């Protein structure tokens, strides 16, 4: 059935290279290969974590015959009021370790070891203000002790907390923004979900003057609202047997915002 | 210009 | 408040001292036309004496009368968005 | 009736070579020559016990008439809560030397006779977490007295009991460790089992992308579940009287997991 | 190949001879000799832990053939909510003495013979502040019952937790604090760091005044961010293969801070 | 004057 | 063939002159004419037994006309959870008596016969917490009754069961200490291995600083990983036909520990 298939493949996930992602990764790579630890901060649909989990992906685990992994990254995503063992506790289970009952010394001092075994160059946290005020003590000591650039990611309440600890705020100066699109950016990004992502038998046109009103009202610039305004106004055009995004369907979809 | 499905990047991870 | 921060009409607040007497009150004195800084005074042995200089933190370099902070904070409440 | 001959073959175990194993069993060889203690370690259904067995086989006894019998390799699974006399009583039993009751400086006299008669290399330890602490003393004995290579072999449950005393950590320090199936690895891995384990009447192509997606999502790159699921899908299979496996049947058994 | 070992070089660190080291190390033994307790504090990037490792590396632990070492003076650093019992476990460790299980009133009268047999007079803790309020009893405990003089080491944090109890604050009153560099001791450092520490192949001249405007405003005047905004600007220029630094790279470096 | 590598006086500690 | 003879002599065992040996015996030997009891105390693999037994090697038996043997030291190493039985037979076993179905008060005097009639001046009980508690008055019984020097011999556990004691605490009192290498120690101590022990046809030059980097981080100063890592590497390096040990096989080595 050729209009389940789109239904099936649609509200689905993709990637794009994106100015926004390919300058995140040149970035990371100055860290990783300086050592040096930063934070990465942005309004909550700029797409900061698709553009992390894009340098995961990349530089994958390297594997030696009978050896622990070889990891040069390490993405984890803390629980609500994370505490110091919890942190240790998801560090051990990525790199493929399973954390048997002990103290919250007992955990630390495993994490020490399987960061330093499996070589890791870089530790990436997401939502890092999920982690209690203390936790920042074992994150700080990761990155004195061993070679590693902690990156924390967050958003504009995450330099709310950060500033809470000098401690932290001093080590964790450096920073990358990510930002909105506009102007020609917008417009130009437009036409990559048409053709690369949306996959529809005709051309909508996306990018002319009387649909980029529709699509800027709507979106405000959000990558986050781009790819979701688009993917519902497909979804639900193919279910109405057009073959493309045209006025009325899209203002259907964007008066829902 | 190369996009990536966001679940193949998982099916391909380590 | 932990790490030395006071709270004033929204503006927070660091200074060369202020960590060491976390969990104190002091007596803040101020300029209406320039709220960027604030004198920190603190009480000893009942007499008040001068403690620091207190800079609202990112901004050290502008300007903001008592009212712009005010008549700001209101737009931003009435807006809905974080301050 | 041919249909019960191949529902009997499915049921029974059997050992494919597997990249895994091959390390393993040079590495044990490097140990042999060397009488240097080790330990192996990994997640409990990496088949860590059946590489050792396949190891054993490779190197069984050899002998000349009144000479006792040579016995390079000796392996052992331990009971729960193994004591020092049943750690001697499995030692002398896999050596057949037979045995009568005494003390346990009695169990222990003989045991240190027989290892030395028999002219072992190495000793085999399985699910070593198993010992009582108080049995380290007389593993360390073994290895120190005599000029033998003790391999002790568990998951991450054994190094928490290893910490525990300098006195062990240091002799049984160095280490290898089995991974998990991935990428082309888990999919070449699903083809060998095609050809060498299932030969079903008509070959059922596993190595599909959307069966793979199924085996993969069900198995989580587990050989002990891997082997498991197919041998019950295949069974099923010729249950219902399939010539093969199908998707249908195959989705089945993973809703169960 | 030249470059590769350039770039070994100044990733890797060193400690150069400053006044503020000189000076600290001039008060230390002063307390050192006198036996009084005192404490060292001043902000997140002075660079007091260097200075206090330097002091640790100029009295070296003396040998006699079968005693234990004398040890003039230790450094330790305490994990997060360090309890009784982990502050006495570090201070044995340090001293090379193996700690066994036991109970807190064990490991104080271990840590206090230990500290007495290898004839110490001076035990510096850094990051203080992470010593839960209690610990502090066994603190003064070592200070005035043995000849030794404690430094607690940390930022403005450290006293806010101190004046939250007399007896504390009154063993520690005697201070020396860490400043920041200004006027010609900013200006006189940048040489030292150009001479000593980057050895760059042509002269990069960063004591003028328009690479002393960049380096005074990013650095503000801190020996931790001068030593990591020069490495990184030196790393990046001989990896772009210019000889020396130039005002648009420490630009491109100092835009990241 | 000198400056002292780190990790050498790491190495020259006892 | 002439490669087999190199592994077979790599594989063994030999005793090298380092200060640390020479240091035990003089003091032992001090021990020894004033008849005084004392402990020997240090970390596992520091090289105590091997100084102990190299002790025992020399002062070996006398044996003049119609006389018993006269054994001026006896050397044991106690089995596990040891009683009092089981230290009385090992005792009167190392002088070469047979001994009869006793119960352990015949034991004991049978003990206290040999050991007066072979001249016993030392009795140096290696391991000794390897003792139950009860068995220290039969060794306090042999110190105090016989002019006999007892060595207790073992890790910083002993001292935490002699200092649950006062009995034992007081006859024993006295102690050297057994430590780790360092500086120009662990330095002359690789060169005498290369030339005393590995002995290739080749100069592999260890004492080269961009080797001891690997060797120190490898061996962390004990005696113990030094002998193993350095026969490894020799091994190794062998049986693929080469020369010398290199940079490149020393790593592969060091890296499984
Ligand atoms: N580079 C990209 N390519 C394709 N789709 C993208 C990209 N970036 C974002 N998207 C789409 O928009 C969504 C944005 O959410 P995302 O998790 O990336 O934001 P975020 O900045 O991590 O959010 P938050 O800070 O609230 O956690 C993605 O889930 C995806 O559907
Ligand atoms: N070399 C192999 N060839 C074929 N099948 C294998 C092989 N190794 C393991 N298997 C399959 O996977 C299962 C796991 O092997 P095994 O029983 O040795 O697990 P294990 O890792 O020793 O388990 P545990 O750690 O829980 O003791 C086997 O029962 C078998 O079905
Ligand atoms: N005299 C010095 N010579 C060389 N490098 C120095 C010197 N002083 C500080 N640094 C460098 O500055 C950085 C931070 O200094 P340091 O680690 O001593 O900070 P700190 O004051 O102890 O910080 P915190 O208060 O957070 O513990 C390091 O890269 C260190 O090498
Ligand atoms: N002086 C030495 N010459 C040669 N080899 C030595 C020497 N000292 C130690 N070794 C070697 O180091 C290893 C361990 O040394 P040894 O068995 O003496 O340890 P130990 O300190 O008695 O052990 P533990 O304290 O755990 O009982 C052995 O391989 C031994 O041959
Ligand atoms: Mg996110
Ligand atoms: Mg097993
Ligand atoms: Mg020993």
């Amino acid at each position: 059935e050729w209009l389940q298939a789109e239904i099936a493949r649609l509200k689905g996930k993709s990637i794009v290279p994106l100015q926004q992602v390919k300058t995140l990764h040149d970035w990371l790579d100055g860290k990783r290969k300086a050592r040096k630890s930063c934070r990465v901060v942005g309004e909550s649909r700029t797409g900061k974590t698709v553009a992390c989990d894009a340098y995961r992906y990349r530089h994958k685990p390297q594997q030696e015959a009978g050896r622990p992994p070889t990891v040069p990254v390490v993405y984890i995503r803390p629980h609500q009021k994370c505490g110091p063992k919890d942190l240790f506790k998801k560090i051990t289970e990525y790199l493929k370790y399973r954390v048997t009952k002990g103290t919250v010394s007992d955990f630390r001092d495993r994490t020490i070891e399987v960061l330093k075994g499996c070589g890791v160059e870089m530790l990436i946290i997401d939502e890092a203000d999920r982690l209690k005020p203390e936790t920042f003590a074992d994150v700080r000591d990761i990155a004195e002790d061993l070679g590693i650039a902690v990156v924390l990611v967050g958003t504009d309440r995450l330099d709310a907390v950060i500033k809470r600890d000098e401690q932290v705020l001093e080590r964790f100066r450096a920073h990358l923004r990510f930002g909105k699109l506009s102007g020609e950016d917008f417009k130009n990004t437009v036409e990559m979900w048409e053709q690369m992502v949306l996959k529809l038998p005709v051309s909508s046109n996306l990018k002319s003057k009387e649909m980029l009103r529709i699509l800027t009202s709507a979106t405000e610039g959000y990558i986050g609202r781009l790819d979701e305004i688009l993917r519902e106004a497909a979804i639900r055009s193919l279910s109405r047997g057009l073959k493309k995004i045209d006025k009325a369907v899209l203002q259907e979809v964007a008066k829902e915002y | 210009i190369e996009v990536w499905d966001y679940e193949q990047l998982r099916e391909e991870y380590g | 408040q932990r790490g030395g921060c006071l709270q004033f009409q929204n503006l927070m607040y660091r200074g060369e001292y202020l960590a060491g007497y976390a969990g104190e009150t002091v007596n803040l004195r101020f300029d209406p036309r320039d709220i960027t800084t604030i004198l920190v005074y603190r009480q000893e042995n009942n007499q008040e004496v001068f403690l620091t200089r207190a800079h609202a933190q990112g901004l050290e370099t502008e300007q903001l009368a008592l009212d712009e902070a005010e008549a700001a904070s209101r737009r931003l409440r009435t807006a809905g968005k974080t301050i």
